[PDB]
């Protein structure tokens, strides 16, 4: 019961929704109690989608108590499926919807109506937003998706871009990009812009690429277990990692490594005279598992400036934190708590913090320069641009975002107490 | 009785807690409660707002005396960390009301220790049994009991409207000169009310359904007259405290040139505005009744339809004998249909909750959001000059968008 | 006394263009200290050439023909250094303004055109025409009219190297030109070579792609080449569908726009799009940049334009004539005192423009963001940022409202906690 | 001898504004002038500084409008000193002249940094030497130090200089108006700064006795310039080394725990002035096998130190071209090349390990432990090559 003024990540039936309102023909029915229905703001209002997102909520009241709140359920899962006409219904609940024990499975399953039936059933006072969503794709995949004949090409089924996500939607097309140039086929990109179809035909490929392990793990893993398609391990998130992963899936599709490089400008951009400055900068970096373990990479390798502590608020993912601290001699912190990070960065006290935005603001606070390069967002980091954050473009694209915040800081400084 | 698109009376507390600046208003609840304060919040929430927003882990969920032990420690904390609140403020939550988490229990065990240092009340901002704003009225009615008892015959300003809401009322009602103005939204103990058996309960925002019966239970009266929502509803409202007090009428209309005319002008200011188009309101902020008639007869308004969450009979009495008759109070309304009937009528305006904001902007209509004006200084007269401008500023979006 | 620049000298331009010319070289007299502007293509916009642009940089022990006799030794010099496809001759004027052009031994190399020269006028340009009398002379003089190749084919025209962020510009219109099936013989003012810059010919029409530099090139091609240039610019989504009627109509083609990637329409349509309606916005900047970005804020995107000054006022009419389209005049002058007298006296919400015009706004308070061509080393980035296209109508979104997420972010921190 | 790479007079003068406070520095000419210094300043232009940038009859004219303009726009001049350009010296724009007739408390000083006659740091000579002529002459022993070292270190060196036990000091570049120093016959006067020919001769020209000058780049650098110091004032020797081993040391620590991995270094100098004196810094520390050492403006002069103290592996290249110096550069493959202008980065474009000199000079490296961090400035590039290869 402590005072969480701020969650890191929300919960994690958001992400379960981030799933929902991804897939083109898929609806996520949802036993909220009304007011719950504020993340439909979320959808399309910090991701801003045009359309409801669609997650046709119970909103039931008080009058609406005991077994009334199940046949709001079952009116609202036959008003979507005579309303919108789903491929695929998707059936889940929330938090309050835990509380009354309202068990959206068996409804909807009784309901019997001819198109899959998915459950959500997922911890919401134990897990967050990014379990929701990994947790709702496997589940997706492994109720539609089935073992079938293989593309006459080799075909590569993206795997983990949800649609609700910090730059999901320009690295599905990063790395679309890099294996088409390479000789490879996207047979599918679920869960965002895919479809129920879509996740039939994810059967049909040679390997399932791992874009974000938070989001989309459970689901490679299930694929090279089921499938037979060997996940690819190294996510395309920076110079090394990008090499790493363009290697890895020209091995597993026997494909010529073609990787068009007159794009990458990272390294350039990082190893020259002006960015030599940062070579001794204790940096900190904080964030999503996955970003900040590929970020530490980037930062020592190809940036320059010295890592000092970096934590992460996922727990499931701690592990390839450690290590990746480990490999310069750090430490993990793997606690949910902003207040951690803030008396981290204190006795730390860093120039570049890389992390979520609650770390940008706490940045702010104290004043020293902050990226974004995690997931808890606002409006802003959700882009209209091409802004990826895995491939090559990702690694420019994590260059000068994560150089933004030190011109900011030294334009500040500079600007008024030298001159 | 299907899905309804409004919120919880949680979103209330971003309101609540900028007037009253002695409160905490410590938001027990999941996670899901505390991320909706988070986002509606949104940058607030890093400046060490006065929420909390205690979420109960799952081993906080099982059990009660736990639950209440651990409030007791944090609470504990907060006020050691922070000795500057007074006011303190246990708001219950769709969670917390499953749970049946007795915020009165706690708040009476929690000033047996806390003291006049601490002086707790306790509502509700659940979706269960409150919507968008109905929060506030719960707030106001967790205070009115409490609230300091005398004899004296006075009036208030019952609504947690803002403060500059509060300086124009009394300052144009000192120009007037009418009793003792005490606003009950007691911010600090420096402007703290008295209410008793003739007293009035001046009531100023429709959602305040609840504070209306709690303190007449205090036995006071009522202003018999619409809610106070602009040019005429402030007017009548206004007019009606005075005819309660016995006020002369030549002060009335000599006074009033700055004052009313000037409010009237600026709401029927908006040439374009919504003269002669559609609204169809679903349910967001029991505020719909009092928009449709002042938006009909100054704004010219069609007023299709006047869904709300609730009607209260009475209080909005004479505020609905303004409203026309064509439009249909209805309630328990199923958000479905009701996209139906705007698919079908083809509006200008389908003010709602609004997480089907940007959906309802998709299919071409044109949509605007009570809650900013629920948040934004609405009320009386200078200041609903441009509650009319809020409404009207979405039609001019979709002009220059389409 | 301008204390702030907006543009360079009218070599720097030149510079720009030939820096992205692998090859093409520029015999300019510009003393030690003049040479500053062989970082900015290093430096600024950081990469790994020094640029094809000949310095000699005479002495105080050289002043007269002195100068005159190194203009040919630097001439020489520098083509036996790397075997240059072109040579360009032009002065910075200081010493000479028109008096050591000395073509001698600038020709009788093997160079088969040798008349390439590009002259700048005295005191009279900034960095607009140094990159523009470029593909005046440069594309004037070696650029052949090719036969049009099988394909409709076409001419990715006016990116220059420093410019605001032309690299990616180039992409986003090659790709939607490829998307929509018209073939790109070649990015003559960026990335090309001399071959590609001789074959501009097999194109049957010129994409144009701002009038900065670009404008003068398609118009000529037009006038010579007879290969229409697009005269709509892809800056803005009411402009890009224009821009691709304008290239099906020339091209006979279908007009395929990838517009699934477009976003802002949509994203200027949500109800966080409501509240900047009638917002007060200032816009200075470069006039292609500022009559397109104008457009957009005024129709489609909610702001109210109160400000479109500019500072390249040499196309004065098409200014002016964007004014009239939103009911206003033009702040045609060329210092930046004017722009923060200007909003001083406007007090608008986002001042959009040069990084002169980011740094008044940040010691005025109000919000800004980059637009225009003044710009740092921050400004050419890395990423992918192509200000043109379906993508540019997107990039132009976030890159706008990121002020205004400061301007009401920190106002509700500061007024929320005091 | 054919094209040139360093920058023009006009670099200095981003240094001189910010050392010396009521000042004024406006250069004269086009944009090429006015951006250089705008692009090299970085956020200073916004900063609104204390300099500015104007707009043989006709152009003396126009030189009297545009110093009237600058009187005007800032009515609290006195101690001003305009800078002269590439043009301005082209038509022979006598800043004297214009600062003479328009003095009639209003004094306006000349000063030339023009890169057709100045190099890359000579603007600091030329204005430090602009500050002599007018002056009167003082009638006393005192210790008139010079150079436009950080104020920070300033203080370093009038510390240390009064423990000594000189009498006043009077630095020349006049950071505050009111202080003026004069140049007295028996006025001795030591060298901070190693590009300042031009003031030490106009200095000695009026009178003032120069003192030996091993410029002060920590260790031995400082050492024996301050041990000519010493031995100029007759301080003891036990009181000069008492008063001066701890920086000595510290200093000495502090370049040795900041050089670790500029060992085995070939620090190729092409033309900050510092060539000499930093050629001689980077010859203990590690290893630092340096090649040749050329410079935009070299005299031995009485600056002499420099080159006895210097080895004869690095070639005192006076005047060059980077058009074949950077072929030299090619073909000595200098693991740090530390490279003034003229080709610069591309040369960490083509597998050169390079640093650059206004690093260098903007940067506090005199003595204690502002030339401690001076090994970390030439580690900088190094420790880039080490990993962002
Ligand atoms: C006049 C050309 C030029 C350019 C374009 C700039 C801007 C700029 N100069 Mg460098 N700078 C120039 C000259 C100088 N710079 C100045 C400022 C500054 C410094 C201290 C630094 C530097 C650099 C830069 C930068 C990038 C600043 C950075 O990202 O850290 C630009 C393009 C930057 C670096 O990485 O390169 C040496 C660095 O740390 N300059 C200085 C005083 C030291 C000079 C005279
Ligand atoms: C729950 C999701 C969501 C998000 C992320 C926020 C923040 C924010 N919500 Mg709106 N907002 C949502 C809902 C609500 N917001 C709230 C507050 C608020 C208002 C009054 C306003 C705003 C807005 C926005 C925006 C735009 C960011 C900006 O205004 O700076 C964010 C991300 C903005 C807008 O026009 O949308 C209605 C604006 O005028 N929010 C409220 C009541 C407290 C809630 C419940
Ligand atoms: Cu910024
Ligand atoms: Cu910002």
């Amino acid at each position: 019961m402590k005072l969480t003024l701020w969650t890191y990540e929300g919960p994690p039936h958001v992400g379960a929704m981030r799933v929902a309102t991804g897939m083109t023909g898929m609806h996520y029915v949802l036993h909220a109690p009304q007011g719950d229905t504020y993340a439909d703001l979320l959808f399309t209002m910090i991701e801003r989608r045009g359309k409801r997102p669609p997650v046709s909520y119970t909103t039931f009241q008080a009058r609406d108590l005991g077994s009334d709140t199940a046949e709001l359920f079952q009116s609202a899962c036959r008003d979507a499926y005579e309303r919108f006409q789903p491929q695929a219904i998707m059936v889940g609940s929330s938090c309050t919807a835990e509380l009354i024990q309202d068990d959206t499975g068996g409804l909807a399953d009784a309901l019997s109506l001819p198109v899959p039936v998915v459950h959500l059933e997922l911890p919401s006072y134990q897990r967050k937003e990014n379990f929701g969503a990994d947790e709702s794709f496997l589940q997706i995949c492994r109720k539609l998706a089935r073992p079938m004949e293989r593309t006459e090409k080799v075909s590569c089924n993206l795997l983990g871009p949800t649609a609700l996500g910090f730059r999901h939607r320009d690295d599905i097309l990063e790395v679309t990009r890099l294996l088409e140039g390479m000789g490879i086929a996207v047979n599918a990109v679920a869960p965002m812009g895919a479809s129920p179809a879509d996740i039939a035909r994810l059967g049909a490929a040679h390997f399932n690429v791992l874009l974000y392990p938070e989001t989309g793990e459970s689901a490679a893993r299930w694929a090279e277990k089921t499938l037979k398609q060997p996940y690819t391990k190294t996510v395309p998130i920076g110079v090394g990692a990008t090499r790493d992963f363009v290697a890895e899936v020209a091995a597993l599709a026997g494909v010529a490594p073609v990787a068009d490089d007159s794009r990458l400008r990272q390294p350039w951009w990082s190893a020259s005279v002006d960015s030599t400055y940062l070579t001794g900068k204790r940096v900190f970096l904080f964030g999503d598992a996955t970003h900040v373990i590929a970020a530490a990479r980037v930062a020592r390798d190809e940036m320059g400036f010295e890592v000092v502590g970096m934590g992460c608020y996922n727990r499931e993912f701690a592990r390839p934190m450690r290590a990746a601290a480990k490999g310069y001699g750090l430490e993990a912190l793997v606690t949910d708590d902003y207040l951690e990070v803030e008396e981290a960065i204190q006795a730390l006290a860093p120039e570049l913090i890389l992390g979520t935005q609650m770390e940008r603001h706490i940045a702010k606070r104290l004043g020293i320069p902050c990226a974004v390069i995690s997931a808890p967002v606002h409006v802003q980091d959700f882009p209209a641009r091409y802004s990826p954050q895995m491939g090559f473009e990702g690694a420019n694209v994590l260059f000068d975002t994560w150089i933004h915040p030190l011109t900011m800081g030294l334009e500040e400084h500079l600007l008024t107490m030298f001159r | 009785r299907g899905q309804r698109e409004v919120f919880c009376g949680l979103t209330g507390i971003i309101w609540l807690h900028r007037k009253m600046q002695d409160a905490f208003f410590l938001v027990v609840g999941s996670r899901t409660c505390a991320h909706l304060l988070q986002s509606a919040a949104g940058v607030m929430i890093f400046a060490e707002p006065r929420f909390g927003t205690a979420v109960l882990e799952e081993k906080d969920l099982a059990g009660l005396a736990d639950a209440n032990a651990e409030l007791d420690r944090e609470v504990d904390r907060l006020l050691a960390r922070r000795p500057d609140i007074r006011q303190l403020f246990l708001v219950g939550s769709c969670p917390s009301e499953v749970i049946k988490l007795d915020l009165h229990r706690a708040a009476e065990r929690l000033s047996a220790h806390h003291g006049p240092a601490v002086r707790v009340y306790n509502f509700s901002g659940s979706g269960i049994e409150t919507t968008f704003t109905q929060g506030e009225d719960a707030c106001l009615a967790s205070i009115v009991p409490t609230l300091p008892a005398t004899e004296a015959r006075e009036l208030l300003l019952v609504g947690a409207l803002p403060d500059v809401v509060e300086d124009q009322a009394v300052s144009l009602l000192t120009q007037l000169g009418i009793g003792p103005v005490r606003c009950l939204p007691a911010h600090h103990a420096a402007e703290a009310p008295g209410v008793g058996p003739n007293t009035v309960f001046a009531l100023v925002q429709p959602f305040l359904g609840d504070t209306h019966g709690a303190l007449t239970r205090r036995g006071a009266r009522h202003i018999a007259a619409p809610f106070p929502f602009g040019e005429e509803g402030t007017t009548l409202w206004l007019k009606a405290i005075a005819d309660e007090f016995g006020v002369s009428a030549e002060t009335f209309e000599a006074v009033t040139a700055a004052p009313r005319a000037r409010a009237r002008k600026a709401v029927a200011a908006a040439s374009e505005g919504l003269r002669g188009k559609s609204v169809f309101f679903l349910p967001d902020s029991q505020l719909e009744p009092s928009l449709a008639r002042f938006l009909t007869r100054e704004c010219g308004m069609s007023a299709v339809e006047v869904g709300t969450p609730f009607l209260h009979r009475g209080i909005l009495g004479p505020d609905l004998d303004l409203l026309a008759e064509g439009p249909v109070l209805s309630e328990g309304q199923d958000v479905e249909r009701q996209l139906d009937r705007v698919r079908a009528a083809r509006p200008d305006l389908t003010v709602c909750g609004l997480g089907l904001a940007n959906p309802l902007e998709a299919e071409g209509f044109t949509t605007k959001w009570a809650i900013e004006l629920v948040f934004t200084p609405v009320h009386f007269y200078e200041q609903a000059g441009d509650l009319a401008g809020l409404f009207s500023r979405p039609v001019r979006r979709r002009a220059i968008l389409r």
